[PDB]
RNA sequence: GAAAUUGGGCGCAAUAGAUAUAGUACCGCAAGGGAAAGAUGAAAAAACCAAGCAUAAUAUAGCAAGGACUAACCCCUAUACCUUCUGCAUAAUGAAUUAACUAGAAAUAACUUUGCAAGGAGAGCCAAAGCUAAGACCCCCGAAACCAGACGA
């Protein structure tokens, strides 16, 4: 298990291939997700393939397929703060150790 | 209670280098709970505080006080210890460096006074600590001569600065 | 010299004890248990203050009235003296009137 | 008071202003707890402004130790061997950034 | 027993300060202590002095000779220092005389060589080296670092700076750290002279001037224990110096020192050094 | 105030000067310049054309912790306050003079 | 005793560290120390008004000492260095007299020239041209 | 001041907590009063910190310090604290000093902050924006006495 997720370069067409599998019409990014089953079949296919599930806090923010697109092209990266600081281009007189 | 003076005879210094002068012996010895007061012992302890051990045993054989008969028992056991245990070759080559007296754990009795009133009488005890250092006694400090007072006055004139300015 | 020389043995507190992990359960037994029990029926202590809060005079009045018939003989006299004292303190002494 | 406390004359270390100005800090040493509310501002100082600080003067070599402490300290060591160990315990990020620039 | 922990902890740390005020520990060198990175302290050593070294050639300027012997002794259970330290000692001798022969032309080569021996002596260099963190960075055997080795390490730093940035930047490194050690210091606090009265007859004979007639200009309280005389040194009935003293022999021995300073250009009110 | 100032000396001022440590500063308002053989003294200042007094900044310390205690007898009036006034140290580098007379 | 004080040792040492250099039992006994440590702190702040008073009285006594060496009184020197717009204060004038007595001899020469220019303007009443050192510099 | 009526520890841990190691020792003819205190280690069949002193007596001058100072003192400045008072350096009170103990307990109404709102509240009660809940204000020692019951010639 690993929380890190990089947005794929073709997630625009990868999401469009999943909309055509759950339904198709013109302006496919403005399809309202007011159906409970239709939001389930779309977001289960994205979370199983891409490996990134929508959290319960953000599951209600998705009224359109536009909002599903905006969630999958933000990069999350959960690494330790040791790896975040010591790989943030330290000047040569910063020394960071971790007693953990 | 504390008994730190008894443990000072167990400090073991590292073995000396030949490019170093010979360390003199130190012999810490004490007697506790002497039925005598701690400030009547100070006059006997101040008397012998720089003397050599043979002059100390001379000036205590002829003192009339009670504690002089007790210090002379302490100084004789500490002189016998220095040739036995702490490796001093000459009995006469010792002098008293430190000679003090602390107070001991004192008992309390009731002294009756002239009416229903009374007082609390305290049966005094005391300690007596000595240290003998192996060697001849150092000479007593002479009074500083008129040359030495004049040097200190001229050195106090020479040291003064123009104060509260650059 | 009132300060200790050695630091005390370490206080190990289990925060996942039985009494700590299940603390607070059934405090809302009324409002989501169809109001069959009040939460004041969940508190265990003396008989005269199972669900009741008062000052020191109102506690001794209530202790003498509820459980005072079966109190010990010089515990009842220590209580009667306390109500006789707290009456005179609360009703006659004090700053504000 | 002044008769209790020692005193000294106004001096510099090695005539610090005559030829060139030598920065007199050698080291800063931060102990900063990873989990602990007392070093909340000290964690935000390391995250934000210790990298902007370690470039503003490259003579100071800064050590962030990051060990489980209750009180976060800053141990400023100077060029004449003096050590001034101060605490940044429960200080905001703007209060450590002036405390370090004072050092 | 008063219950609690926070006051028993503080007293445990006020006992440990008193255990170091009653028994202070021996000094340990900086590299055997927490928070030390030897590569990072050398790059910080350069930028501190506003100058740049070749960092590998500065690393060899700190490793001494006695360290390599006692690194091979513990190996039973690296270049030396002498090459860079010989270049730095030999250059900073010819660099300091060029600084002092330009500012004080009237001083003889005896007095200039006695000034460079002060500015490169163990009293000045090992005071300068301890406040530029040279003792912290040097690799020696015994600690505290002896002043015969710490002087060798300091001139290796000047020797390493010569190869890094030439003799122009290095002369400014000698001007800022060695010549600042003569500020406020008298000439004869640096060049100690036996018999300054006889050394003035030699120098006044060099300029073809008459030998001075020592004359008592002012005096006060000659029959006391605190006298004050003012022996003036007149030549051709024009004085070259006057000097005070406790007796006539001190005030005459000191009036030669005032005239020696007025001849070599080392007065107290001379033009200060330019930086 | 007025500082009698020579070259290579130190001055301690009791306020922050909003400067960086090391910045060379030209002290204006010179009001007496003297040598061994002459002195020039303004009315009340010398011109900026004539003198140029330089100064670096060495250290920007605080003062020693300096107590303010108030007390009045028989009145329960007792206050204590500890202030550390900020200080700066200037090193005068050169007193140049120019022939503008 | 539910919560009694566990840290009373360190409150005593807040006071007793200031009393270590006293005499008698004021350096040891806390009850006697606070009545002197408080009193040693009030004198420490009431003597910030006496340091500035005793320094200026010292500067006046070091200017009066040195102006008498040139035959000037103290009000004849300060009063006529103001009239030449020479705004030197007492600290520098007492530190000119010690460390630069040639410059102080020039300020005693200047304050006596302006004094004689003040008398010669006062004996010659009516319109006379001003003295040379008596001409003020105006700022606008 | 009614009634009808209604229905184990956010404890103490050897001056604490019991007076309690004990109602013993001791005190009183008697009724009665009534204490104090102990600390090793797995096994004894194995330091540093109060007052007080000492180490180490003292040097002209003065609330014991402060400003200082090259320098301890010398110089300059300064009439302990608490309480009580018109007003105290007061020759008014209290205090040798150290350690520990020793003194602000609560109502309606208002205010602040929420909840819900012509209604609030887990029956009772209040309500012409109210109502419910919380928070926040009320000390210590001391008489001569008075009475009841015992115990004492
Ligand atoms: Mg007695
Ligand atoms: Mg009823
Ligand atoms: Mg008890
Ligand atoms: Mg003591
Ligand atoms: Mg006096
Ligand atoms: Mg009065
Ligand atoms: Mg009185
Ligand atoms: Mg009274
Ligand atoms: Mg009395
Ligand atoms: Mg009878």
């Amino acid at each position: 298990r690993s929380r890190a997720y990089t947005p794929p370069e073709d997630l625009q067409s990868r999401l469009e291939s999943y909309v055509k599998e759950v339904f198709l019409p013109s302006n496919w990014q403005d399809i309202s997700l007011e159906d409970s089953r239709l939001k389930f079949n779309l977001l289960a296919h994205l979370a199983d393939d891409l490996g990134h599930v929508v959290p319960n806090s953000r599951l209600h923010q998705m009224c359109r397929v536009r909002d599903v697109l905006d969630f999958y092209n933000v990069p999350i990266q959960d690494r330790s703060k040791f790896d975040e600081l010591s790989a943030s281009n330290l000047p040569p007189n910063l020394k960071i150790t971790w007693s953990y | 209670i504390s008994r730190k003076w008894e443990k000072k005879n167990k400090i073991v210094y590292p073995p000396q280098l030949p490019g170093e002068p010979r360390r003199p012996a130190e012999i810490y010895h004490c007697r506790r709970q002497i039925k005598y007061s701690k400030d009547k012992m100070w006059y006997l302890a101040k008397l012998i505080r720089g003397m050599s051990i043979d002059q100390a045993l001379a000036q205590l054989e002829f003192n009339d006080k009670k504690g002089a008969k007790i210090i002379k028992e302490v100084l004789l056991e500490a002189q016998d210890m220095a040739v036995r245990d702490h490796n001093v070759e000459f009995r006469s080559n010792l002098y008293i460096a430190e000679s003090t007296s602390g107070r001991g754990q004192c008992l309390k009795r009731i002294r009756y006074h002239g009416r229903g009133r009374f007082g609390i009488m305290e049966k005094v005890y005391c300690h007596y600590f000595v240290k003998l250092v192996e060697g001849p006694p150092p000479p007593p400090e002479p009074p500083k001569t008129a040359v030495a007072h004049a040097k200190e006055y001229i050195q106090q004139l020479r040291s003064r600065t123009i104060v509260h300015t650059l | 010299i009132g300060i200790r020389l050695t630091l005390p043995p370490p206080k190990v507190v289990d925060r996942w004890n039985e009494k700590r992990a299940m603390f607070g359960v059934y405090d809302n037994i009324g409002i989501l248990g169809n109001f069959e029990k009040h939460p004041k029926e969940l508190i265990r202590g003396p008989i005269w203050l199972r669900g009741w809060k008062g000052n020191e005079l109102q506690r001794c009045i209530r202790k003498r009235k509820m459980v005072g018939s079966r109190m010990f003989a010089d515990d009842l006299h220590n209580l009667n003296k306390r109500i006789r004292y707290l009456y005179k303190h609360f009703n006659r002494h004090g700053k504000f009137r | 008071t002044a008769r209790g406390t020692p005193s000294r004359f106004l001096a510099s270390v090695l005539h610090n202003g005559l030829g060139r100005y030598v920065q007199q800090l050698q080291r800063l040493s931060f102990s900063v707890s990873r989990d602990g509310a007392s070093s909340r501002g000290a964690r935000e100082f390391v995250e934000r402004e210790v990298i902007d600080f370690a470039r503003r003067n490259p003579g100071v070599v800064i050590y962030v130790n990051s060990r489980p402490c209750c009180v976060p300290r800053v141990v400023a060591e100077y060029l004449n061997g003096a050590v001034r160990e101060e605490s940044i315990h429960c200080k905001s990020v703007e209060e450590i950034s002036t405390l370090v620039q004072k050092l | 027993v008063k219950k609690g922990f926070r006051a028993a902890f503080r007293f445990q740390k006020e006992l440990e300060r008193q255990r170091l005020l009653r028994c202070p520990p021996p000094p340990v060198r900086r590299s055997e202590k927490p928070n030390w990175d030897y590569h990072a302290e050398i790059q910080a050593f350069g930028h501190r002095l506003q100058e740049n070294f070749s960092l590998d050639l500065l690393k060899t300027a700190f490793v001494n000779s006695c360290y390599i012997k006692s690194e091979e002794a513990k190996r039973q259970q690296l270049k030396s220092n002498q090459e860079l330290s010989e270049q730095g000692t030999s250059f900073s001798q010819t660099c300091l005389t060029q600084f002092l022969e330009d500012e004080y032309p009237d001083m003889p080569t005896e007095g200039i060589k006695n000034l460079v021996d002060f500015l490169t002596g163990e009293e000045v260099v090992c005071h300068v080296a301890r406040n530029l963190a040279v003792e912290q960075l040097t690799l020696s055997e015994e600690f505290p670092v002896p002043p015969a080795v710490l002087q060798q390490t300091f001139f290796a730093v000047i020797g390493a700076l010569l190869q890094s940035s030439g003799p122009e930047r290095t002369a400014l490194f000698i001007r800022d750290f060695l010549i600042t050690q003569m500020t406020g210091k008298e000439l004869f606090e640096m060049w100690k002279i036996i018999n300054p009265m006889g050394l003035l007859v030699e120098e006044l004979k060099k300029r073809n001037v008459s030998a001075p007639e020592s004359r008592l200009t002012r005096q006060s309280g000659g029959t006391t224990a605190l006298p004050l005389y003012f022996v003036g040194l007149y030549c051709d009935k024009k004085l070259i110096a006057e000097g005070p003293g406790e007796t006539v022999l001190v005030a005459e021995e000191e009036a030669a020192r005032v005239a020696l300073r007025k001849l070599y250009g080392f007065t107290e009110n001379r033009r200060p050094w330019n930086y | 105030r007025q500082w009698k100032v020579t070259s290579e000396d130190l001055i301690l001022i009791g306020n922050e000067l909003d400067l960086a440590c090391g910045e060379r500063i030209r002290l204006e308002k010179v009001l007496l310049v003297g040598a061994d053989n002459f002195t020039l003294l303004g009315k009340p200042l010398l011109g900026k054309d004539l003198v140029r007094v330089e100064a670096t900044v060495i250290e920007k310390t605080e003062s020693w912790p300096r107590i303010i205690m108030r007390f009045r007898k028989r009145k329960n009036f007792k206050k204590k306050r500890i202030v550390t006034t900020p200080q700066t140290v200037l090193r005068i580098n050169s007193i140049e003079i120019a022939p503008c007379l | 005793l539910r919560n009694r004080v566990t840290d009373r040792y360190f409150r005593i040492q807040e006071v007793l560290k200031h009393a270590r250099h006293f005499r008698g039992r004021k350096n040891r006994c806390y009850r006697l120390a606070v009545r002197t440590v408080i009193r040693a702190f009030v004198k420490c702040t009431k003597a910030r008004y006496l340091k500035k008073k005793n320094m200026r009285t010292l500067w006046i006594n070091r200017i009066t000492a040195a102006s008498q060496e040139h035959g000037l009184k103290y009000p004849a020197l300060i009063g006529n260095l103001v009239k030449c717009q020479v705004e030197l204060n007492r600290k520098v004038l007492a530190d000119l007299a010690i460390y630069e007595p040639k410059t102080f001899k020039s300020l005693a020469a200047l304050a006596s020239r302006r004094r004689h220019e003040g008398f010669a303007a006062a004996l010659g009443d009516g319109k006379e041209p001003e003295g040379i050192f008596s001409r003020v510099v105006q700022y606008h």
